[PDB]
């Protein structure tokens, strides 16, 4: 029950805050993102808390349709935490903004009492450059447009869940940290095509639909057998009785473009690295609902996180 | 007036049903509440094929039986079942099997069936054009409400119905057979 984001609305109100965006629009042509990162374990399959605070921040700068540039960087340490795990931290940032094509212009590094943090937290702001035309917001879906998804659902959350929980499956599952301002640069190819952009982090792809029905003011139909994800986490999730639809993502966009493009926006994200799992995965309704279809055409809402 | 869709058939609407039926196929029928599903209730296959086809069912089948003689071979009828059976309410009556005699995939593993009486002209007219029990069950895709209008019959049902018995009548507000009970002494609606 974090209505903590509802008093946060009510005092911060404004035409940016209302829209409820992966990013703030500025000046026209440039974009201003938050965020802090508060995972345990602090190294987990897959990645690290330092490449989580950069790439996160690099993705959501990027999801209004820019090119990130710059970033500031906050770190909140507890008295006595080991050395040698902030150089690993800091280390994969670097590599992080290094792959990102992006730089740490500004910063802050707090030490506080022992006991005042469990170990460390990291906040990074982002600031990005749009694109020629773009024009992406998550009030921008229409009836008749499609919904991608560019790869698999729910490694990150499945990874975290299973470290810090010290769950052992058949499959060993990695996380999947990844900046995405590359596969999305080759997305914003397709211009105002381009309608919304989102990355599925906290709540997971359902909670991403849900955001894109109330703001676009739409409905999205997804299709069970066209969802990617990893056996190792269809398992998982199977063994727990979880919904992959809920669980995180770090390495992932959910697209929703114009009806005529999406077959350019598929081949567009096959053809990156981080895009090789993508899938067409529904379509925005008319109807107000975010429902999913099973084979042969068994409707049902998606629940909500 | 009724429309017969599907194959090719000479004759009246209500005997070229009664010719799918003897057949082992499924048909689409237009009823009072809108669309519901019937096969052979004594054909093994087409129950099976019905099975098939729903996929996601799992769930008895309610049966249609012409009379209430026809109900004593098969349930068990006490004179208040009997009453909400003859009710002009019409409703599927939950009864106490009396010996397998039905085909498998009806109501499998379970001691109950649900009976229902004809309730429009249609099915009496299907009546005695067959002797044998018919499934009727809601003419949906798994569970979801029930068709009731022709072309929306036609398209979410196209998978499942070899055929359909259509009219020109609209339903205007599409409403299930009601399943009702007998027990404790006093009536139980499910
Ligand atoms: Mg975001």
């Amino acid at each position: 029950g974090a209505l903590i984001e509802e008093v946060f609305a009510d005092a911060f109100d404004n035409e940016y805050i209302r829209a409820m965006e992966d990013a703030a629009l500025l000046f026209g042509n440039i974009t201003l993102t938050t965020d802090s990162f508060t995972v345990k374990p602090l190294f987990f399959p897959g990645g690290d808390i330092g490449k989580l605070a950069v790439c996160g921040t690099v993705n959501d700068a990027s999801m209004r349709g820019a090119k990130p540039l710059f970033l500031t960087a906050a770190f909140i340490i507890e008295e006595g935490f080991p050395v040698e795990d902030l150089k690993k931290i800091v280390k994969s940032m670097a590599e992080a903004a290094k792959e990102a094509g992006v730089k740490i212009v500004a910063g802050d590094t707090k030490v506080v009492e022992k006991g005042s943090v469990d170990r460390i937290f990291i906040n990074t702001s982002g600031i990005g450059v749009l694109y020629e035309g773009a024009n992406v917001s998550i009030k921008n879906a229409k009836p008749g447009d499609i919904v991608l998804i560019s790869g698999t659902i729910g490694d990150h959350g499945m990874a975290v869940m299973s470290a810090r929980e010290e769950l052992q499956f058949d499959t060993p599952i990695f996380s999947d940290v990844a900046p995405l301002n590359g596969l999305i640069e080759k997305l914003m190819t397709l211009g105002e095509a381009i309608k919304v952009l989102r990355d599925p982090t906290r709540g997971g792809v359902a909670e991403v639909l849900y955001e894109i029905s109330k703001m676009s003011g739409v409905g999205i139909k997804i299709y069970e057998e066209k969802l990617p994800v990893k056996e190792s986490v269809k398992s998982a999730c199977e063994f727990m009785g979880i919904d992959f639809l809920h669980l995180a993502n770090e390495g992932k966009v959910v697209v929703v473009v114009e009806r005529d493009y999406a077959e350019k926006a598929l081949e567009i994200m096959k053809s990156h690295e981080y895009g090789k799992d993508a899938e067409i995965i529904g379509e925005v309704n008319d109807s107000k609902l975010v429902t999913i279809n099973t084979i042969y055409g068994t409707s049902r809402i998606v629940d909500r996180p | 007036s009724l429309s017969f869709v599907g194959e090719g058939c000479f004759d009246d609407e209500i005997k070229c049903v009664a010719k799918a039926l003897k057949e082992g196929k499924i048909v689409a029928i237009k009823g009072i509440g809108g669309f519901h599903l019937a096969v052979n209730a004594l054909d093994d296959e087409a129950v099976a094929t019905l099975r098939r086809r729903k996929k996601r069912y799992g769930k008895p089948f309610a049966v249609m039986m012409r009379d209430v003689e026809e109900v004593k071979k098969y349930c068990i009828v006490s004179p208040e079942e009997e009453r909400l059976l003859l009710s002009q309410r019409r409703p599927i009556v939950l009864l106490k099997k009396k010996g397998e005699k039905l085909a498998k995939g009806i109501a499998d593993d379970l001691d109950t069936l649900g009976v229902m009486l004809p309730y429009a002209p249609i099915h009496y007219l299907l009546m005695e054009e067959i002797d044998f029990p018919i499934v009727m069950t809601s003419g949906n895709v798994s569970e979801e409400p029930i068709c009731k209008d022709n072309e929306e019959a036609l398209e979410k049902l196209k998978d499942i119905a070899d055929v359909f018995l259509l009219n020109n009548r609209d339903i205007v507000n599409r409403i299930d057979d009601s399943v009702t009970s007998f027990n404790a002494g006093a009536e139980r609606i499910i």
